[PDB]
DNA sequence: AAGAGATTCCC
RNA sequence: AUGUGUGCU
DNA sequence: GGGAATCTCTTCCAGCACACAT
């Protein structure tokens, strides 16, 4: 199916709520407890949350950094 | 220069290539002003054989024309005849423009620009010194009388008028599509914003064989695929099974640099391998997204693609940018 | 069928004094008004008498009045009395449309800390940096400059520093030097007119240049297709330390030396450079 | 160009990893006093008016010049969420 | 419950409709022209919605942050800034049930089907 | 100074008054010139009688009409938001069916805008102008059938929109179908309506192609005289078969639906001269005794068969042959709208017969003042066709009127059909410029009219053509139509001529619109001059034959936006159109009759007419142009001098002693310079600033209104309630700021308060400048409009003079745009061996890829121009050539070098080095003496130049010479944005406002995709909320930076938590589940 | 406004 | 705040 | 029960400007 025909029916209703007819995308998706999987960019942008890629990717988002001066202090009471 | 910047990029690094680039930008300027390169009226040196390239053309058509009046060839056929004559003639005079320089005026201020990566174009230089060709009528046809003059000499009133026809068409072909610049990137984004490289590798082993031979130039004859095409189908990709060719054994699941492809084509010439097994987004297992191995290289640089890149938008844009050129 | 009507929160529907005494209330208050008017007229009605015409007509009026609040435009068009034939923007309209809550962030939003000007070639600077006129550098980086003016003997406190830059003749050497101390490694984003591909916005380090036009490096032109014949470019400042961090790492010009489309250098030597180099490297 | 970025990109798995590392480093380096640096005696970033970059002009520059040495280690999970936040505010002003 | 992952939409029961509501708009009252304070428990009342002011309550028994999450003994005012005003919903109890025009008027009748 | 012309094609006729398309059309569009009994039925007058006798007892009649005296003068309407219109009177009587004849002449049934002697109409206090419009001319045409290249179709267009669209098609089966409105039916039936027997028809059509058998028939179907009407009605207007059809008769007849284009003009002349033979009456109706008659139908049929068969004299119409497309001039637009209004008036009078009391009701009971007012008022202010007068410079203003637009009332041209329409058709030759079309989108849809071209009432463009008697050229100029042009063999104007006799065995010519070389006998006409091919702007471009068509366009289009410089020079190389341009454009002031000079003030010039008369002339200094530039008229004659009739007394905003002064003549060296002239960037001498070369005067007009609110009556006083007297130091008048004060961004311009807080008018973040004039329209206003609610308006003219700064836009006539990059000081600029430095440096890399060698030549002649001090006039295609330029250069070289060789100086060592290198280069000839080498170089426009910042001569000679460069209308101060945080809006939190900040920059989807593709999520989210709409976090960051802490991120996305609420308002529920499906709080 | 889709009516 | 128009990119 | 025609609803494009108008 065509690219626009493809993107016309993404599972995520949050995305289709913008482009397609909103009152319809909401009416139709409401009757069936539709879980919008907050993954698509356009989808996750309407809200505000960091886009699920780059500096927002889960693979990277959850990372910490420390030095030995703190590493030791934490090391003690562990 | 471009190739040099590319090689130095992957050999010395990125931060180094910055410095190299700026050094070139400096010295290149500094010498471009000492050179004393300038555009004078005489600089557009018109080919010497001009009159003869026209002469032999005229005395040619004189015969051809007569053949029509006697009743040999038809309307269509002579229409094509004049076409072949002048199309050959213009292309012939071009050779004179470009050769006269290379022979008697090597450092021609108009020639060194058109020859290097500076501003200039072959068929454009052919218009400053040699003559413009036949122009396009308002319809899909062409004027049987070519603008037999050059921009250096006096381009006559009427010629200008039969030239404006296509001249204005150009403006349409560019300035109308100046609005369509946000249309294809748009349609391509709507479906690709979900795709991103957020995986290291997938459990699948599906690949495709990118043809190193084109079966359809003539009716049905297999031959070496275009020099350019192959490079865009193999550069910075990942193999599916180890393949040895010229003598070295290409690693299984290896990130192919450009040279890999080079020796691959050089091997394909001797008739070693016909195609190359390769991982591609086309066959990734990740529902929403693509994995590192499956995508390949590009990362504004020749590195394994970082885990987490928004490759959907990047690709959509990569396809959208040169859309207006068509 | 909802028997309880959820009412939107206040400020989302601002009943606010504008100027002179003009009051802009979002059409939603006007809609919620008649809803209560009919509703209470219905509940009270069932108490006193109960005529069929009266009560039924009332039910119809309620069912319509609530529809007006929900999706206006499906039955006639409820209008404020003769002054504007426009329909009141219903809750459905607060979302659907170019200026809604779905098409909202996707395409719109005007940024705060920003600006724009005419682009000019920037010969005496590297890829790492760009030329940005004094006035802009000052305005864009106003608060940083305020705090740094407090850290030194340029102003007593924040407010005094705020008044310190009020009139345009107050800008003394102290303030400028401070302004250099507020940037150093900080970078700004420069935006092309039509943004097409990824390399359409780069990050450069600001250099306090005189003149009034944005100076831009030669090599990064063909990237976002810019020539020096009237073009304009915009400028932003990645405020957050995170935004800064990512900006000068993945968005900085000297780091993006290859086009995502193809393994070809997009910051290659262009017009003048190549001429100059070619001239000196040919035999006679 | 920037302080040896090729070493930095290679230093991590993904390019974004480096960005998050640098960012958070700068953050804690600014929020818990600029003293919790890992290279302050002689090998340290400096500026041009006075040599007073020794205190607090830029946050990121420090993080990038720090990571350049094996004084810090990144990764997914290293220290409990709350405890880190607590002790990082305790040991410093 | 600290990390929002995905978001689902569905029809809401009368109870759920009232679960978000903190009182009933039993008046069509907005704001007095004289006192810009809210009117008769209508659309802007602090009791249902929120404190029109910042951290200060209606009359002024409690006026600062020290007692951040406490309600006044004599009038119901729990206070953050004017944000709790703009965040809390109220409702309306219709005398006769009415249907959602969204599910009625549509290319496919969500109710006629 | 002086001049040396080169043009040798004798211009047999002067250029027509350039502003005639706008003037003459309008003068002929009304009988205000000649008495109401004289000729000229057309225009407004015509419109009357078309809807005047409105027969019902109701019979009005055209008993003369007159108006013409305006409410307020030319200048006073410009200051007081008014119109240069006139009260419409017109004399109008009524005749009832029975006896009694009541009349009441004048009725104020509306107003009507007049036009200045320059071609504009001051509407609503704003100089506006209505351009012309091209569109297919209503008549009979024959174009090929869409799907079948075998048979053809007929076409009968009749404007306006209401009025059928008739097509005649010979259906492939054989039957000829009548297409009316859209529907089709056997045309033979309508042929029977008019009274055609099968026999006569068989005759007329049978004439040739047998195809007549497709129609002549219908025996059982066409054997009924009047019944074809009754049956047609049944088959066309589903209803009742009485006399309704016999009334529809008139609808496809006359007066009503079909075009009222006179008996002789549009319909007639078009039809006959193209096809058919006769037109009997405006359109197809003749009903002596109820019966029918026809003329256009049967010739239409005849011509159709002719085309779809043999060759009765080649019958093919071309949809856009231009000889098929009229040009609605200004007066036609006006008169058309007038007709439209009259129609509505007539609908009113039709309605009012029901609301009548007794008998008499001519004046105050029938004819009202709303339809006509609707027609004339809406048009001059809502029509897409009337626009702001582009008055950057006089030339711009002139061109704006001489332009033809396709975009119009929609019934003729849309905005979703181009590409093919835009193309330069063959007949635009001499008629329409094939260059002037504004580039960018909307190209081709706008084209300015050619130079000598002019409209001939009928609408079509006529070109001046010099006929010839066999071999000898005739001095008769015949203005030919596009359709009449094809019928001839015309030679080019370059053909060699002995006085008036051809002197070439082979003559370049053009037959039916194509290059053919013929003999001196077959010539029948000849182009007047090559200058007739292009619109005037293109004709203001020297050596155009050496420019690319694409570049020439920009070149022609740049002048329209050339800012009037205070010291504007005339081009050192011009074409000759300048002197005509200034006078025809009403730029400057000339003399009306011979005489001596009385008083040369800076405000007046009094002239000594021999007839004992001295007429007063104003000389106006600072009048704000519609665009922002300043118009100044400065005197050019001294007291005690004798002037002649038609000679200048003062200069216009862009003239120098009578020549179009649209820029400066600067000594340019074309060479690459460091990186400063990268791309199209331009390097400039500091000297150009030291002597006010490119300096302009812009007058920004600020304003404030005094609306009398009920919550608090606003009023203007010299009182600013709160802080300082220092800011009031300029406030002179009681409310108004002094004239001549210096205002700066933030300075107080007006003082006034509202419900007391300060709501006064201050100077925007851009720039103020120096106040020149303060206009104040109070309540006690001697005849003004003034906006409703407002009591008084305060307008301030703040002027300022702007010099050429880095970033401004510069360009030439040949079409090289380029913004200023660097202003190097005099010392480090490339300079000649002479002490003289260069002014502007233009990169040669901008030349070869655009094929515009015009700059090159202008520079070449410019060299000799500089050293001989004499400008030149080089006509378009008959101007200067290489031998002439080179020869002049040889002449200048003797000055430039003789001075040195004589003074006691010789060949510099540096010169010698450069020559030595030039030998190897290939320019100079090996052998000659250094002096002669330098001569050879100077001939080639090239000259030794010294680096200036080194002394080292640039190894390799570079072409230098003065060229004409113009500062375009763009500047940089006009476009400068830099706000970090300022005002927002109560309705939308997205930042914009002009108090102390400019306005926030727009962040579109294009930019958002870029940020997303980078993966800069933090920056992006920060961009969409923190700095845009998220108020809750905005102040967080703003408080963070002030203290010095890091910018806090938005924990809970604002646009998300708000969307949650906006969604819960309905029966919908937005549940924010957790990782393993569990409710999560947001608040 | 133009094109596409849905609904209704007639064969 | 939306439409018309033009200018530049 | 299917096919065709007519009506109604939705899509409606790169940036800034200056204008005016409603
Ligand atoms: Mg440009
Ligand atoms: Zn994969
Ligand atoms: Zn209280």
């Amino acid at each position: 199916m065509g690219v626009t025909k493809s993107a016309l029916s993404t599972k995520s209703w949050l995305s289709a709520a913008s482009f397609q007819n909103t009152t319809h995308v909401l009416t139709e998706a409401a009757i069936a407890g539709k879980k919008d999987e907050l993954i698509g960019l356009k989808e996750n942008v309407i809200l505000g949350r960091l886009i699920p890629a780059g500096t927002g990717s889960d693979f990277v988002r959850f990372t910490q950094v420390v030095d030995q001066k703190t590493l030791k202090a934490i090391e003690e009471a562990r | 220069l471009k190739d040099l910047v590319y090689q130095a990029f992957l050999r010395l690094g990125m931060e180094k290539t910055a410095r190299l680039l700026d050094a070139l930008k400096y010295y290149g300027f500094t010498f471009s002003t000492t050179s004393g390169i300038t555009i004078g009226i005489d600089d557009a040196v018109i080919p010497e054989e001009k009159k003869q390239y026209l002469e032999e053309a005229d005395r040619k058509l004189l015969q051809i024309e007569q053949a029509y009046e006697m009743g040999f060839l038809t309307d269509r056929e002579r229409y094509d005849q004049i076409l072949q004559l002048w199309t050959e003639t213009t292309e012939k005079v071009t050779q004179a423009v470009f050769k006269n320089f290379e022979e008697n005026y090597p450092f021609n201020p108009l020639y060194v620009m058109a020859q290097s990566g500076a501003r200039g174009n072959p068929q454009q230089i052919r218009q400053l010194c040699g003559l413009r060709g036949l122009m396009q009528k308002p319809s899909g046809e062409t004027f049987e009388v070519p603008v037999r003059s050059s921009f250096r000499e006096g381009l006559t009133v009427l010629e200008y008028f039969i030239s404006s026809h296509g001249a204005r068409k150009g403006g349409a072909d560019t300035a109308l599509r100046t609005a369509d610049s946000g249309y294809l990137t748009r349609k391509l984004v709507d479906v690709t914003h979900e795709i991103v490289v957020r995986e290291a590798d997938c459990g699948t082993t599906n690949y495709i064989s990118v043809p190193l031979f084109q079966p359809d130039e003539v009716t049905r004859s297999l031959r070496l695929r275009k020099r350019a095409d192959i490079e865009a189908g193999l550069y910075g990709r990942v193999l599916a099974r180890e393949v040895e060719v010229l003598g070295v054994r290409l690693e299984e699941g290896r990130y192919l640099s450009m040279d890999d492809v080079h020796l691959l084509i050089k091997a394909a010439e001797a008739g070693e391998i016909q195609e190359v097994p390769v991982r591609s987004p086309l066959t990734c297992q990740t529902r929403y997204g693509v994995c590192q191995k499956c995508y390949g290289y590009d990362l504004s640089m020749a590195r394994p693609v970082s885990i987490g890149e928004a490759v959907g938008i990047v690709a959509a844009q990569s396809i959208g940018e040169p859309g207006t050129q068509l | 069928i909802l028997e309880a009507v959820p009412v939107l929160p206040p400020d989302l529907r601002p009943m606010v004094q504008v100027d002179g005494g003009r009051f802009a209330t979002s059409d939603l208050n006007d809609l919620y008004r008649r809803l209560i008017n009919r509703n209470n007229r219905l509940k009270k009605l069932l108490a006193q008498g109960a005529p069929e015409i009266i009560i039924r007509n009332e039910k119809r009026m309620l069912q319509e009045a609530v529809d007006a609040l929900l999706d206006n435009g499906r039955r006639g068009a409820p209008v404020t009395n003769p002054g504007s034939d426009r329909p009141l923007r219903s809750l459905t309209d607060i979302l659907s449309g170019k200026q809604g809550r779905f098409r909202q962030n996707l395409l719109g939003k005007r940024v705060d800390y920003s600006g724009r000007s005419v682009i000019v070639v920037g010969p005496q600077l590297k890829l790492h940096q760009c030329g940005l006129p004094k006035r802009m550098a000052l305005e864009l980086f106003k608060p940083f400059l305020l705090k740094k003016m407090e850290e030194k003997g340029i102003a007593p406190n924040v407010k005094a520093a705020r008044r310190m830059l009020e009139r345009q003749r107050d800008i003394k050497d102290e303030v400028w030097d401070a302004l250099e101390e507020v940037i150093h490694g900080k970078v700004v984003l420069l935006n092309r007119a039509p943004t097409l591909h990824r390399l359409g916005i780069q990050a450069f380090q600001p250099v306090l240049v005189e003149g009034q036009s944005i100076q831009l490096h030669p090599l990064v032109c063909e990237a976002f297709n810019a020539d020096f014949d009237g073009d304009q470019m915009a400028v932003h400042v990645p405020l957050s330390s995170f935004a800064q961090a990512e900006a000068r790492i993945q968005m900085l010009s000297a780091h993006n030396l290859l086009s995502p489309a193809s393994g070809e250098p997009l910051a290659k030597p262009s017009r003048d450079i190549i001429l100059g180099l070619y001239y000196i490297t040919q035999v006679r | 160009a920037e302080p040896g970025i090729d070493k930095l990109f290679g230093m991590v798995d993904s390019k974004y990893r480096l960005t998050v590392v640098v960012a958070k480093r700068a953050q804690q380096l600014l929020r818990h006093g600029f003293k919790n640096t890992v290279l302050e005696p002689e090998e340290r970033p400096k500026m041009q008016t006075l040599e007073g970059l020794f205190d607090d002009p830029n946050a990121v520059t420090w993080a990038m010049k720090e990571l350049l040495t094996g004084r810090l280690v990144f990764g997914e999970n290293l220290v409990p969420e709350d405890r880190l936040q607590k002790e990082m505010e305790r040991l410093y002003p | 419950k600290k990390e929002v992952r995905k978001v689902r939409i569905a029809l809401a029961s009368p109870e759920k409709i009232r679960s978000w509501s903190y009182g009933e708009v039993e008046k069509p009252e907005t704001i007095n022209y004289r006192t810009l304070k809210p009117e008769r428990d209508g659309l802007f009342d602090e009791r249902i919605f929120g404190p029109i002011k910042d951290y200060e309550c209606a009359c002024g028994k409690y006026k600062r942050q020290r007692f951040e999450g406490k309600v006044c003994e004599r009038c119901g005012v729990e206070v953050t800034k004017s944000i709790v005003r703009r965040y809390r919903m109220g409702h309306i109890e219709l005398a006769t049930p009415a249907a959602h025009i969204w599910f009625v008027k549509d290319v496919p009748s969500k109710i006629g089907t | 100074m002086e001049i040396k012309r080169f043009g040798r094609i004798r211009e047999v006729i002067p250029l027509p008054p350039l502003t005639e398309i706008q003037v003459e059309s309008y003068r002929r569009a009304l009988q205000a010139d000649v008495p109401p009994e004289k000729r000229e039925n057309v225009g407004i007058q015509a419109a009357f009688r078309e809807t005047f006798p409105i027969e019902e007892g109701l019979v009005l009649d055209f008993l003369e009409y007159r108006l013409g005296e305006p409410p307020f003068p030319q200048d006073e309407c410009r200051e007081k938001d008014l119109t240069y219109q006139a009260p419409l009177y017109a004399r109008l009587q009524l005749i009832h069916k029975d006896t009694g004849l009541i009349k009441e002449d004048e009725v104020f049934l509306g107003h009507i805008p007049l036009m200045t002697e320059d071609g504009s109409f001051i509407i609503n206090g704003a100089d506006r102008v209505i351009v012309s419009q091209i569109h297919r001319s209503p008549g009979v045409y024959f174009t090929p059938d869409p799907a079948r290249p075998g048979r053809y179709i007929a076409s009968i267009i009749p404007l306006p929109k209401r009025g059928p669209w008739i097509d005649l098609e010979v259906e492939p089966n054989g039957v000829v179908s009548m297409k009316v409105n859209k529907r089709k039916f056997p045309l033979v039936l309508l042929l029977r309506v008019l009274g055609y027997d099968q026999e006569t028809l068989a005759r007329e059509l049978g004439a040739y192609g047998e195809l007549v058998q497709g129609l002549m028939d219908e025996s059982v179907f066409a054997m009924r005289p009047e019944e074809a009407l009754i049956r047609l009605f049944t088959l066309l207007r589903p209803g009742d078969p009485p006399k309704r059809d016999k009334a529809v008769a008139y609808v496809y007849g006359l007066i009503a639906d079909p075009r009222r284009y006179d008996l002789g003009e549009a319909g007639r002349y078009k039809a006959e001269e193209k096809l058919g033979i006769r037109l009997s009456g405006r359109t197809l109706a003749r009903f002596e005794d109820g019966e029918f008659k026809d003329e256009v139908f049967l010739p239409t049929l005849r011509y159709l068969f002719a085309l779809t068969a043999g060759v009765p004299g080649h019958e093919v119409d071309d949809i856009d042959h231009l000889g098929n497309r009229r040009i609605r001039t200004v007066g036609e637009l006006m008169t058309d709208q007038f007709r439209v209004g009259l129609a509505r008036l007539a609908r009113g009078v039709r309605e009012r017969m029901l609301m009548g009391s007794e008998d008499s009701l001519t004046p105050a009971k029938l004819v009202n003042s709303r339809p006509l007012e609707a027609a004339i008022r809406e048009f001059f202010s809502r029509s897409q066709l009337s626009q702001f007068k582009d008055e950057t410079n006089p030339l711009s203003s002139l061109r704006h009127k001489r332009r033809i637009s396709a975009l119009g009332p929609g019934g003729l041209t849309r905005e979703r059909a181009g590409f093919d329409v835009r193309d330069v058709h063959r007949t635009h030759y001499g008629r329409i410029c094939p260059v002037e079309t504004p580039e960018g989108a909307n190209i081709g849809l706008i084209t300015s009219l050619a130079a000598y071209a002019r409209v001939d009432e009928l609408g079509f463009i006529r070109t001046p053509y010099r006929r010839v008697v066999g071999g000898v050229v005739t001095d008769e100029v015949v203005y030919m139509t596009a359709t009449e042009e094809d019928r001839y063999t015309i030679a080019q104007a370059n053909t060699p001529l002995e006085g008036n006799r051809i002197a070439a065995e082979r003559v370049v010519a053009r037959r039916k619109g194509e290059p053919v070389i013929v003999s001196p006998e077959e010539v029948e006409f000849m182009d007047v001059s090559p200058k007739q091919v292009f619109s005037v702007n293109t004709n203001l471009i020297p050596f155009l034959e050496h420019d690319d068509a694409n570049r020439a366009l920009m070149g022609s289009n740049m002048q329209t936006q050339a800012v009037p410089l205070i010291r504007a020079q005339a081009p050192v190389v011009m074409t000759g159109l300048e002197e005509r341009v200034v006078r025809d454009s009403l730029a400057a002031l000339y003399a009306e009759e011979d005489g001596e000079v009385a008083k040369v003030d800076g405000n007046r010039i009094v002239v000594r007419y021999e007839d004992g008369r001295l007429v007063e002339y104003p000389l106006r200094r600072f009048y704000r142009s519609n665009q922002g530039t300043a118009l100044d008229q400065r005197p050019r004659v001294v007291v005690g001098q004798r002037v002649r009739k038609g000679d200048l007394l003062a200069d216009g905003p862009a003239s120098e002693n009578g020549f179009l002064a649209l820029g400066q003549n600067v000594l340019v060296a074309i060479m690459p310079f460091d990186g400063y002239n990268f791309e199209d960037a331009i390097v400039i001498s500091e000297e150009l600033l030291k002597r006010d070369f490119y300096t302009s005067i812009h007058i920004e007009r600020y304003e404030i209104e005094a609306r009398d609110t009920k919550l608090g009556p606003e009023r203007i006083t010299r009182d600013i309630p709160h802080l300082s007297e220092a800011a009031l130091r300029d406030l002179d008048e009681e409310g108004v700021v002094r004239i001549g004060a210096e205002v700066k961004p933030g300075d107080i311009l007006v003082g006034r308060t509202s419900f007391v807080k300060d709501t006064s008018l201050r100077v925007p973040p851009g720039e103020g400048g120096i106040v020149v004039r303060t206009v104040r329209l109070r309540r006690g206003d001697p005849g003004v409009e003034l906006k409703p609610g407002v009591r008084e308006v305060v307008r301030v003219y703040v002027a300022q003079k702007r010099k050429l700064q880095v970033g401004d836009k510069l360009a030439n006539r040949h079409g090289n745009k380029g913004v200023v990059a660097k202003i190097l000081p005099v010392e480090d600029m490339p300079h000649l061996p002479d002490g003289t430095p260069v002014d502007v440096i233009l990169n040669p890399l901008g030349v070869p890829s655009r094929m515009n060698l015009g700059q090159i030549l202008e520079t070449h002649l410019g060299l000799a121009g500089y050293f001989l001090g004499q400008r030149y006039i080089s006509p378009i295609f008959d101007g200067a050539k290489e031998p002439e330029i080179k020869e002049l250069l040889a002449q200048a070289f003797e000055v430039y070098f003789g001075k040195r060789k004589g003074e006691g100086f010789g060949v510099d060592k540096r010169e010698v080095e450069v020559l030595r290198r030039a030998e190897k280069l290939g320019l100079v000839t090996p052998g000659k003496t250094p002096e002669e080498q330098l001569k050879e170089l100077f001939l080639q426009g090239k000259v030794v130049l010294y680096d200036g910042r080194t002394g080292e001569p640039i190894e390799g000679p570079i072409v230098v010479g003065q060229m004409f460069i113009m500062k375009l209308y763009h500047m940089v101060e006009d476009k400068m944005h830099a706000r970090s945080t300022g005002p927002y809006s109560l309705i939308t939190q997205q930042p914009l406002g002009g108090k102390a900040q400019f306005g926030g920059q727009r962040f579109g989807e294009m930019e958002v995709w870029a940020l997303e593709a980078y993966g800069a999520a933090h920056t992006l989210q920060e961009m969409l909320t923190l700095k845009s709409d998220d108020i809750e976090g905005r102040n967080a960051a703003y408080e963070a930076i002030i203290k010095g802490e890091d910018v806090p991120e938005p924990s809970v996305p604002e646009s998300f938590r708000v969307l949650v609420k906006e969604l819960q308002a309905l029966a919908l529920d937005v549940q924010t589940l957790d990782e393993k499906d569990n409710p999560v709080d947001i608040f």
